């Protein structure tokens, strides 16, 4: 097919900013080349087509270019409304192929996270079960590392991680950790701490509760 | 405006079929290749095939070919897609978007919501919601957080809100995860100190397709 090459995948940029996105193929392409956009919660829009150069609709700020094998998208002020994940087409044979994407995010001052560990609730115990929950939440950048420890040990069976999108406002992400084990489990251990390691400290940031101070 | 409506079969089990649709209105329906593009969760685009509904018709995409018809009816203005002995990798999200000529090639200038495919082995199944009460070690000191777990539901969505929506600054509704072959997911809401629990506070969780409504306030202790 003919390969199709995005570079970054990722890019994180201020508001105002001029953007440029990559694309490059593995053969010349003849400049059919066609540019779109994936907003957040997945709707998809034609920006460029016809190697980068030709506008749909869309703002005065999108423009492209290229010849050959490689092409670009800029976005000569970055507004918020532009965070979205771009992809380029190559429309000179077939299989279309697509590249693999580059995503967009706001970058902000670094922020470290507010964590809160929660035990089981009471509820949850009369089925059988005890899930322990560990919110993450206002820290930038995206990068954090959370490890669960039990009376000293093991993170690893049976957690589920879940992370948000970049809040719109602020600009930082969220996430949870959720530890899910029996009852019977959770009540042969004592302490259970939430531990995250974000590059916004050197020490981990740790929040534990002890079984039975409660 | 032109205007592309997808929906096919969504939730379906592993060996079964689909047959999906793109209705288009707002252009002569004959004049435009349809494409169809998939969207596994993990971010890339692929193609699929083409379908032109009037001049002649089809091409699909070598791996696609054969799991995949892609058929017109040209009366009613409808492009479809059947997909044949799904498996877990057909998990995705099928988008059929319009050809247009531009000198030299085609565009696809406009493209549907998309329809998502869900192969399965899950039921309809209601939440379970459960109240997340600070613990033990008195915490969250200045502002208070406080939790809602929703357990094992299928399928998507479920709607959570706080305090039936009065509740909606401090909020953080993370995305679920699917977990054997169930969602599970939660919110958090942080809150003054004054606020609980001199003030009630509820997350308020809504199931449509169970028709199950939970309202779980969240009390002192566990």
């Amino acid at each position: 097919d003919i390969q199709m090459t995005q570079i970054p995948s990722s890019l994180s940029a201020s508001l105002g900013d001029r953007v440029s996105i990559s694309c490059r193929a593995s053969q010349d392409i003849n400049n059919f080349l066609n540019w779109y956009q994936q907003k957040p919660d997945g709707t998809i829009k034609l920006l460029i087509y016809f190697t980068s150069r030709s506008q749909s609709g869309v703002p005065s700020r999108f423009s492209g270019s290229g010849s050959g094998t490689d092409y670009s998208l800029t976005i000569s002020n970055l507004e918020q409304e532009d965070i979205a994940t771009y992809f380029c087409q190559q429309g000179n044979a077939l299989p279309r192929t697509f590249g693999g994407g580059t995503k967009l995010e706001i970058k902000r001052a670094d922020a470290a996270p507010t964590v809160s560990i929660f035990p089981p609730s009471s509820e949850q115990l009369t089925s059988g079960g005890a899930s322990v929950v560990c919110f993450l939440n206002n820290f930038y950048p995206k990068d954090i590392n959370v490890k669960w420890k039990i009376d000293g040990s093991e993170r690893q069976n049976g957690v589920l991680n879940s992370w948000t999108d970049q809040d719109s406002k602020d600009s930082t992400y969220s996430m949870s950790s959720t530890l899910t084990l029996t009852k019977d489990e959770y009540e042969r251990h004592n302490s259970y701490t939430c531990e995250a390691t974000h590059k916004t400290s050197t020490s981990p940031i740790v929040k534990s509760f002890n079984r039975n101070e409660c | 405006e032109v205007q592309l409506q997808q929906s096919g079969v969504e939730l379906v089990r592993a060996g079964s079929s689909v047959k999906m649709s793109c209705k288009a209105s707002g252009y002569t329906f004959t004049s435009n290749g349809i494409n169809w593009v998939k969207q596994r969760p993990g971010q890339g685009l692929e193609w699929i095939g083409y379908n032109n509904p009037g001049n002649g018709y089809i091409a699909y995409n070598e791996k696609f070919k054969g799991k995949t018809t892609l058929t017109v009816d040209k009366s009613s203005s409808t492009a479809y897609m059947q997909l044949r002995s799904l498996t877990s990798e057909d998990s995705a999200v099928y988008f059929c978007a319009r050809s247009e000529y531009y000198g030299g090639s085609y565009k696809f200038d406009y493209w549907g919501q998309g329809t998502t495919l869900t192969v399965s082995s899950a039921k309809t199944t209601p939440p379970s919601v459960y109240p997340l009460a600070p613990g033990s070690a008195a915490q969250t000191n200045s502002m208070v957080t406080l939790g809602c777990l929703v357990k094992g539901y299928f399928p998507e969505p479920v709607t959570v809100t706080w305090n039936s929506g009065s509740l909606s600054s401090g909020v953080h509704t993370f995305p679920a995860v699917l977990q054997s072959d169930l969602y599970t997911l939660s919110s958090s809401v942080t809150v003054p100190s004054s606020p609980r629990p001199s003030e009630t506070v509820t997350c308020n969780v809504a199931h449509p397709a169970s028709s199950t409504k939970v309202d779980k306030k969240i009390v002192p202790r566990d």
